[PDB]
């Protein structure tokens, strides 16, 4: 297998992404052939936030709560399963029935994890606020 | 880690400081000194006062006390009960 | 140290549930109904919740049964291994051996069995599960394959021992009985 | 397999860079002391058609030069020498008769290996003429050992896998013994 | 391979937002592949100056237990 | 046992509804397990037939009579803990509610006692780096159950981190071993013992010297004890210690047959450093846990020297001190918990914070146990007696066999300063009694309605209502017994350890 | 006994003759000490990282400067560039300098 | 310049950051095990190279989730 | 030229001058990248892929962390460091590359020679899927064990109830 084909694609693929940005930096009209409003730089008006038309709160460094991150810690012991099933795809054969059972103990394993994560309802999104239904008693004297 | 580091006279020297900004009829404060009597504070003076010695300790007065304190002695007693150092991120601390 | 006679290295599953003495089921229903028995127990010292005894729900004696149910066969287990390790006394246990042995062999048939497996598997498969049933108290594995690495000779089979001369078993030699390592490689050495 | 090693050419030159690769030469030959032999000089299309040519004509010569191998106890690229020799010349050999027995049949299977990707599966029409010619004028066939003579995938009538291009001058040459060899 | 690709983007980047701090990195980068290309041993004295003083089995140290051997092997033999 | 029974409790916990009653039956349940597995391991396993050592699992383990003696220690002892959650260690729901408030108490115990009882099994470096992960891992789910607890987590954060940095370190020290011999087996690396660098296995020994908080990596261990919770730190400052200790013993067998001084210099170096923190680190502390992390570094110290003597008697020694180490730990926690209930309620100076992880904080807390309980204050008397070293308690025998061990072994410079660390040691073991007892007599006439126990209603006003429940009482009770009278049964006990042979065989 | 030293296809690596005999010397019975086995032991370790043959070349290297051999009247001949492994340079009869085509197979 | 303990400089001063460092630490320790192996053609390196992939990927969840809940833990009021 | 060394250098200089949070892990990527690369030259392709497969998966993750936590704590903080400084230290710390100090082991060369022996020739993964399903089956099944003890570790720190 030879790949300095390859590598030439590569060194391609490197270059065409800074032609597209070189060619809009060289076709672009000067800013005095516009309105000539001066460098974007200075264009405050122009290089600040959209926020749809007025101004707010400035909260780029706020904490932002995200009520999938158990999905998202969960998604790397899946991730390190599925990628451990990649010895077996290519060894099917060799390993016979012996592999195939081996393959069947260590995904009846991962499925008591599965099995567990579906009774705690660990991947449902989690709110902070709660719609409970009050009901209406009468403390009659 | 969170507590307090203040001292009754560094607080009270810190308070003479701020109040000596203002056209305070007396440069001589002590714990005594009253805003409306010695200082010759009116109401609006007053809450000046009380507000620039709140962004010094970084503490705010309540309604109750703002409303009832006389003396600056009485504002160094509430700076040093009520002070806290704000809490820092997670980073700060434990690193 | 009490040593008796070496039967099978790495028994079979099979060989080890069948050579069960009844002592092997005792145990091993006492154990399956031991484990709710120390649920009552636990609570009759000292009671869950309050100063009374209280018995247990019904959900957690079903779930303590299951438990006591393979904790019992586990402790079946390892007795009856013990009897083909040779650790216990296996005198009635290497007379049924023996008997099956030499009747596999007057048929030529292996007495491990034909195998699904290749050379290198079986041998890998003994490697996994020899001397395994040391640590089954903290996780199982069986010996579940017909591999040939038992750590016994099949020539001390041909000899007679008492109470065999009426079993009238012929014993043809070792080269002609099938699915063994010395009557498999006639053509190629590295292919059996 | 594309793994890289230190023992043949590697994927691409950046991995020659980065190790540092030097191709190294060497000028000198074998010592008189070892009988010198001619070399196969057939590349890799010629060979794999010839494979199984090679293999029933030289059997007895295979193995006498593979146990020598077994036997020599790690010594066996020395020892074996002479038996390595047998080899070779009995592999000329085959070839030498393939170039002037079956040349026109010989040619057209190990170009359609060429033409597809050195698959077994896709030149079972040369393959055939090639097989019919060696054996009829060779008195060599072709065999795959360890299954039933009539369960050789090269003899299969309706394989399920064909190649998806057809070899025209393998089509041509056909047609060309079907209806005048079976008549 | 992904480096491939990457690595003008990234350069020509670099050169752009910190023009000095670039030119110094990729001037002490050129500098010693010049040394290296020109067999003009700097890196090679330091790598010997380090394996010294540190009591490392040098080069010379080396060759020196050879002639050390050479000259005893020779005297033995006449 | 252990692995089949552990699917089976993940399954039924999230089965079941949530409650406190569920959650302490079902710790009932692990109880059984362990006791069930304690059982077929005895069954299978004797100490006559492990004394060659046997390969399983294509030689991945290798188990010998040495690793099964501490296989059944670690189980036993994991018997007396899961006691404390299975039954009331007070009898009151404000202070017992927390052992029943994690379901998943009782799964992670039994992942960690699977980790704990295989690392000292391993024979590759493979399966070494794989096992010490499973327990590393298994102790920061423990240290972070109660997850609404910010000291709890805090302290899971540091553990995480420091132990991490040990098995990177651990994990280094094996690829190194690797790359200059390419093989994997511990067996097969013995054979090239006298060709690869030792102290890339120094280097494996200190990962596992940062895992039992040996000196200068002491600082995380003392933090991480004093800010976790009683019945949390019970088990992480002592179930981490029985097996990285064993395997730390086994490396050691393995480095004395090249014999390199060096190696014993270092580690003496380490040695000799945590005996002077672990003795005047705790003369000034005033947290009761604080205080017995410094003892639990000093105790360490004191095996090490055993473990790094590496000889007949140092098996000897090193199996008694980890056991009475054990019971003696587990003794000084159980009455620990038990004694919140005599803590007075406030009805204020220092401003003092008390939580329900930690009711008993400072060493203060302990004040008029004589008059509250004499019986539980002498057991916590004898038990600190035998920290001192006091014969002829379990501690002095402990201490007597290490010496023995160090000084045929030619350490003699150890041998001083680890008697020195222990009469400096016993300074602050001594303030825990002057707590106890010193203001007894003129406390005698004092009244105290004010006690936590003074809340629990009484049934008819006619029972005998104990004041303690029947099981952790008698777990003090029996372990209290065995530490005062092993003078009746030292002998058989030693000859016991006779028979634990690490392939001596003659 | 666990497989050690396993090549890229599943059989012995080149290395693991060496590694074998060193198990079968330490394992034998006849053997009082491991010191008949000490030469196998550096055979395995030589195969792996030919430590002395590296050593051996350094002096040959070495001793010939000082004595003032060129390394390209001594040495052996070498190509850098794979595109430039040409016919002539293989000695073909016909062989051209042009470079080879390495891009695709 | 590593005696000085300089990469205690190129570490960030954020908790993550170290976190960041042991992965990298981790990562050395596989790449060197990926070194050995091939040149010495050994499949069992391989197989190390692998397992120590594996296992760090779960010191890295583990961890992550500790310092969620930390993080979580101060910002837990929520009473809106 | 080795241009690794360049690449290398800029990824250092930014370590030392990396101040928030959202540097670090881009220091990540731009550790994990040279690694990758490096890997499916010269040594080893196959995990220079699965070095791709995971660690890229695991970035992704930690970054969605730090949404969640930065706090405006290095908006505002100030640095001094100094440019001829870090420089220095750099250029001191690039004077010695040296990992290994057998001069002959990184001086000479070497060849192996390669035989027909080996038939059946595949890939490396499918080797390594052989041993680990049968060789070393308990490893995998134990790496499985400690996969599900993860994912039961995640949601008891992680989720409220
Ligand atoms: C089948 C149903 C069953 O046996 O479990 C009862 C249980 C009843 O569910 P439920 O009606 O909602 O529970 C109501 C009460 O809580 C039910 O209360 P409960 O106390 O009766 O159930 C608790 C259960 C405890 O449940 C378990 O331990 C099951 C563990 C299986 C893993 O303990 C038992 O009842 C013992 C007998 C049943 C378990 C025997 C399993 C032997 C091991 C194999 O069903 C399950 O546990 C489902 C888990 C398995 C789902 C299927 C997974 C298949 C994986 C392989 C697929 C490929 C092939
Ligand atoms: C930290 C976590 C650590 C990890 C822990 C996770 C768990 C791992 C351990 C899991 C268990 C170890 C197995 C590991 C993988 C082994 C794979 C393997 O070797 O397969 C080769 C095996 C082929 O090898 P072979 O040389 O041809 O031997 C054929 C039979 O296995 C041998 O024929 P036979 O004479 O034994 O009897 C054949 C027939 C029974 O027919 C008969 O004629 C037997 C006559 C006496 C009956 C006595 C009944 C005893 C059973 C009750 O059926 C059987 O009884 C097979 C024995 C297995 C029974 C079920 C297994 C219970 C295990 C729990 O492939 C199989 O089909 C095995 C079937 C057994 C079921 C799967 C076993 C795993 C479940
Ligand atoms: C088959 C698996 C399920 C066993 C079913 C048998 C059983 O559990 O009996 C029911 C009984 C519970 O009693 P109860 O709930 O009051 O009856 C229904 C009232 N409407 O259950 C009981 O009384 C508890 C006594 C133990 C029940 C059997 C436990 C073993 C379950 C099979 C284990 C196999 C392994
Ligand atoms: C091109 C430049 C390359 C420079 C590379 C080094 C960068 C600067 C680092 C400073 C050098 C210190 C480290 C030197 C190597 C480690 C020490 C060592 O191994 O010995 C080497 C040196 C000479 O060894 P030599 O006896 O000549 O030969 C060996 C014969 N068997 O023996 C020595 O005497 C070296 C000096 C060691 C003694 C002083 C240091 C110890 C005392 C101060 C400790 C301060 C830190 C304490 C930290 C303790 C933490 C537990
Ligand atoms: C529960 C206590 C069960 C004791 C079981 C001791 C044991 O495991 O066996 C002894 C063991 C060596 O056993 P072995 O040589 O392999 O086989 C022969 C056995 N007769 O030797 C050992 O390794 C055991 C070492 C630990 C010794 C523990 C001593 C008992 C601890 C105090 C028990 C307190 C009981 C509290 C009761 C609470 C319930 C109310
Ligand atoms: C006849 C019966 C005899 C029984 C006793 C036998 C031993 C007697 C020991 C005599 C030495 C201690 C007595 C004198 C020390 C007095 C300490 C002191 O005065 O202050 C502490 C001193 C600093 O002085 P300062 O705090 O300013 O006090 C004002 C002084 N004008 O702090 C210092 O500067 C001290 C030096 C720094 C600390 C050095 C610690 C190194 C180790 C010391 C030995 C410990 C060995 C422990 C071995 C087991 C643990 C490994
Ligand atoms: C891949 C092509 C497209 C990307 C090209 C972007 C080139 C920028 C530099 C790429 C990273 C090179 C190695 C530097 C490590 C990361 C350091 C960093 O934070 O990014 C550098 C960027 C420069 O801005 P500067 O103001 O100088 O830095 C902040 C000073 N307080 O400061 C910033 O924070 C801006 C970050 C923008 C987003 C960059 C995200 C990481 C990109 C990694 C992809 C390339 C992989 C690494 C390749 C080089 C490896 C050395
Ligand atoms: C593909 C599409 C082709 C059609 C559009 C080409 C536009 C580029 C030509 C251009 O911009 O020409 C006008 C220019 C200069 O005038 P400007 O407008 O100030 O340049 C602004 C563009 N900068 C930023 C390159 C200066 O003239 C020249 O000397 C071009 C050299």
């Amino acid at each position: 297998m030879l790949q300095d084909l390859f590598n030439n694609y590569v060194i391609l693929v490197g270059i065409l992404g800074l032609i597209f940005l070189g060619v809009n930096y060289f076709i672009v009209e000067s800013p005095r052939m516009d309105e000539n409003n001066g460098n974007i730089s200075d264009y405050i008006e122009k290089s600040g936030p959209f926020e749809c038309g007025f101004s707010s709160f400035e909260q780029s460094h706020n904490p932002i709560p995200i009520a999938f991150i158990l999905v998202a810690l969960l998604f790397l012991p899946f991730d390190l399963e599925v990628s451990s099933m990649l010895p077996y795809i290519v060894s099917i054969y060799s390993v016979g029935i012996y592999g195939l059972i081996i393959f069947i103990l260590f995904l009846l394993i991962l499925i008591v994890g599965f099995i567990y994560e579906f009774n705690t309802k660990s991947l449902s999104i989690t709110t902070i606020l709660h719609k409970k239904n009050k009901a209406l008693v009468k403390n009659l004297y | 880690q969170s507590a307090s580091t203040l001292t009754k006279e560094d607080v009270l020297t810190r308070s003479v400081s701020v109040l000596r900004g203002f056209e305070v009829k007396t440069k001589d404060i002590d714990l005594q000194t009253t805003f409306v009597q010695d200082l010759g504070m009116d109401s609006l003076d007053l809450n000046d006062a009380l507000v620039a010695l709140e962004e010094e300790f970084d503490v705010v007065f309540d309604d109750k006390t703002a409303n009832e304190i006389k003396t600056v002695g009485e504002v160094v007693d509430f700076v040093l009960a009520n002070y806290l150092p704000t809490e820092q991120s997670i980073n700060h601390t434990i690193r | 140290m009490e040593t008796y006679e070496l039967i099978d290295s790495d028994p079979k599953f099979s060989r080890v549930v069948r050579y069960f003495r009844p002592s092997d089921y005792l145990t091993w229903a006492l154990g399956t109904i031991g484990a709710p028995g120390l649920m009552v127990l636990f609570e009759k010292i000292e009671p869950a919740k309050g100063n009374t005894f209280k018995m247990p729900p019904p959900s957690i004696m079903r779930i303590a049964t299951t438990i006591g149910f393979f904790g019992g066969f586990y402790y079946a287990y390892t007795s009856s291994t013990k009897r083909f390790w040779g650790y216990s006394e296996n005198a009635k246990e290497v007379a049924k051996d023996r008997y099956e042995v030499k009747k596999a062999l007057s048929e030529k048939k292996s007495p491990y069995g034909s195998s699904l497996l290749n050379p290198y598997q079986q041998d890998m498969s003994a490697r996994n599960s020899t001397n395994s049933q040391l640590l089954l108290a903290i996780f199982p594995w069986f010996n579940v394959a017909n591999h040939q690495s038992h750590g016994i000779d099949l020539r001390k089979y041909y000899e007679v021992r008492d109470g065999e001369e009426n079993w009238n078993f012929t014993l043809p030699p070792l080269d002609q009985v099938k699915d063994l390592d010395v009557a498999q490689y006639k053509e190629y050495s590295n292919y059996p | 397999s594309s793994t890289h090693t230190n023992d043949s050419l590697n994927s691409s030159n950046y991995v020659d860079k980065l190790k540092d690769t030097h191709f190294v030469f060497e000028n000198d030959k074998l010592p008189s002391e070892i009988p010198d032999v001619e070399e196969v000089g057939a590349t890799t299309a010629p060979l794999l058609s010839a494979a199984y040519f090679i293999g029933a004509k030289c059997q007895d010569y295979n193995d006498d030069f593979m146990l020598c191998q077994k036997e020599a106890k790690g010594n066996g690229p020395i020892d074996c020498l002479k038996e390595g020799r047998r080899v070779t010349r009995c592999a000329s050999g085959v070839l030498k008769d393939l170039n002037t027995h079956c040349s026109d049949e010989f040619r057209l299977h190990w170009q359609c290996l060429s033409f597809s990707n050195l698959e077994y599966k896709n030149c079972r029409k040369a393959e055939s003429l090639l097989n019919k010619c060696v054996f009829e004028k060779m008195n060599l066939v072709k065999k795959i050992p360890g299954i039933p003579e009539d369960r050789q995938i090269h003899l299969k009538q309706n394989p399920v896998l064909k190649p998806v291009a057809l070899h025209q001058d393998s089509e041509v040459a056909f047609k060309k013994a079907q209806n005048e060899n079976s008549i | 391979p992904y480096l491939v690709a990457f690595r003008p983007a990234v350069l020509v980047f670099f050169f752009i937002r910190q023009p000095i701090g670039a030119g110094l990195l990729a001037g002490g980068f050129l500098f010693w592949q010049a040394d290296r290309h020109f067999n003009f041993g700097i890196r090679d004295n330091i790598h010997n100056f380090k394996q010294t003083i540190l009591g490392f089995p040098t080069q010379a140290s080396k060759w020196e237990t050879f002639k050390q051997v050479d000259a005893q092997k020779r005297a033995q033999l006449v | 046992m252990l692995f089949t029974s552990l699917l089976l409790i993940i399954v039924y916990g999230s089965l079941v509804n949530k409650s406190h009653l569920l959650t302490k039956l079902i710790n009932r349940l692990g109880l059984i397990i362990i006791i069930y597995t304690l059982l077929i391991h005895l069954n299978i396993n004797t100490l006559e037939n492990l004394s060659i050592g046997i390969n399983m699992f294509n030689n991945l383990l290798l188990i010998n009579s040495f690793n099964n003696t501490i296989i059944e220690l670690i189980l036993i002892i994991c018997i007396l803990y899961v006691l404390l959650i299975s039954f009331n260690i007070t009898g009151l729901s404000i202070i017992d509610n927390l052992n029943y408030s994690k379901r998943t108490f009782i799964v992670i115990v039994l992942f960690n006692i699977i980790g704990l009882t295989l690392l000292p099994l391993v024979n590759d470096i493979m399966i070494l780096f794989i096992i010490i992960e499973l327990q590393s891992y298994s102790l920061y789910l423990l240290t972070a159950i109660f997850n609404e607890s910010h000291n709890s987590t805090k302290s899971a954060l540091y553990y995480f981190i420091v132990g991490s940095i040990a098995s990177f370190i651990i994990l280094d020290a094996t690829v190194s071993i690797y790359d200059d011999l390419g093989l994997t087996n511990i067996q097969y690396i013995l054979m090239y013992i006298d060709k690869l660098e030792i102290f890339d296995l120094l280097c494996l020994l200190f990962g596992l010297f940062i895992k039992i908080g040996l000196a200068p990596f002491y600082s995380y261990s003392i933090t991480i004890y004093s800010l976790s919770p009683t019945i949390i730190t019970n088990y992480i400052s002592l179930m981490p210690k029985l097996s990285i200790l064993t395997l730390i013993y086994i490396i050691m067998h393995y480095i004395n047959i090249v014999n390199n001084t060096d190696l014993n210099y270092v580690i003496s170096f380490l040695i000799l450093i945590s005996m002077f923190i672990g003795s005047f680190g705790g003369l000034n502390v005033i947290r009761i846990k604080t205080l017995l992390a410094y003892s639990s570094l000093l105790n360490v110290s004191y095996m090490l020297l055993a473990i790094l003597s590496n000889s007949n008697e140092s098996i000897i020694a090193y199996i008694y001190y980890i056991i009475q180490y054990s019971l003696t730990h587990i003794n000084i926690f159980s009455i620990i918990l038990v004694i919140s209930i005599y803590l007075p309620i406030m009805n204020n100076m220092l401003n003092v914070m008390i939580t329900k992880y930690s009711p008993i904080e400072y060493i203060n807390q302990l004040k008029n146990l004589f008059i509250n309980n004499i019986f539980i204050a002498i057991a916590l008397c004898i038990s600190i007696f035998s920290l001192i070293g006091i014969p002829p308690l379990t501690g002095f025998y402990g201490k007597y066999l290490v010496l023995i061990s160090g000084l045929n072994n030619g350490y003699v410079l150890l041998s001083i300063v680890l008697i020195i660390a222990s009469s400096i040691s016993t300074v602050y073991y001594a303030t825990i009694l002057k707590v106890l007892s010193f203001d007894t007599l003129s406390f005698k006439d004092i009244i105290s309605n004010n006690l936590i126990i003074n809340t629990s209603p009484e049934n008819n006003n006619n029972e005998i209502k104990p004041e303690i429940s029947n099981v952790i009482s008698y777990v003090i009770s029996s372990l209290t017994l065995i530490i005062l009278l092993i003078i009746i049964q030292y002998e058989n006990i030693v000859k016991g350890a006779y028979l634990v042979l690490l392939y001596n065989w003659v | 006994a666990p497989l050690q030293q396993v090549g890229r296809h599943g059989g012995p690596n080149k290395c693991f003759g060496e590694f074998q005999r060193v198990v079968e010397c330490m394992t034998n019975a006849k053997h009082d000490s491991y010191e008949p086995c000490n030469n196998l032991k550096n055979d395995y370790l030589e195969c792996r990282k030919h430590k002395v043959e590296r050593y051996k070349a350094f002096l040959m290297q070495k001793h010939a400067e000082e004595l003032g051999k060129d390394p390209e009247e001594i040495g052996a001949p070498f190509v850098r560039k794979r595109r430039f492994l040409t016919s002539k340079t293989l000695g073909l009869v016909d062989g051209d300098d042009y470079e080879i085509g390495v891009e695709k197979i | 310049m590593d005696l000085i303990l300089l990469m205690l400089v190129a570490v960030g001063l954020n908790i993550i950051d170290i976190y960041i460092m042991i992965e990298i630490l981790i990562m050395g320790c596989t790449v060197n095990t990926i070194y050995s192996a091939s040149l010495d053609n050994d499949m069992i390196g391989l197989i190390y190279s692998l397992i120590q992939i594996i296992i760090a990927g779960v010191e890295s969840a583990i961890g992550l989730s500790i310092l969620v809940n930390y993080n979580r833990i101060r910002n837990s009021e929520e009473i809106e | 030229m080795n241009l690794e060394i360049l690449d290398l250098s800029i990824l250092g200089f930014y370590s030392l001058i990396s101040s928030n949070s959202f540097e670090s892990i881009a220091i990540l990527v731009a550790t994990i990248m040279p690694v990758i690369t490096e890997l499916w030259y010269n040594y080893s392709q196959l995990f220079a892929l699965l070095y791709t497969l995971i660690y890229v998966g695991a970035v992704v993750i930690l970054f969605v962390f730090i949404l969640s936590v930065i706090n405006e704590k290095e908006e505002y903080e100030y640095e001094y460091s100094g440019l001829f400084i870090l420089i220095l230290v750099l250029l001191l710390d690039d004077l010695d590359d040296n990992e290994s100090n057998d001069n002959d082991y990184n001086n000479v060369y070497i060849t192996d020679y390669a035989d027909w022996f080996n038939n059946y020739n595949e890939s490396d993964l499918s080797v390594i899927g052989n041993l680990l399903f049968t060789e070393y089956a308990l490893l995998l099944l134990i790496i499985s064990f400690i996969l599900l003890m993860s994912i039961i570790g995640l949601i008891l720190i992680v989720k409220k109830d």
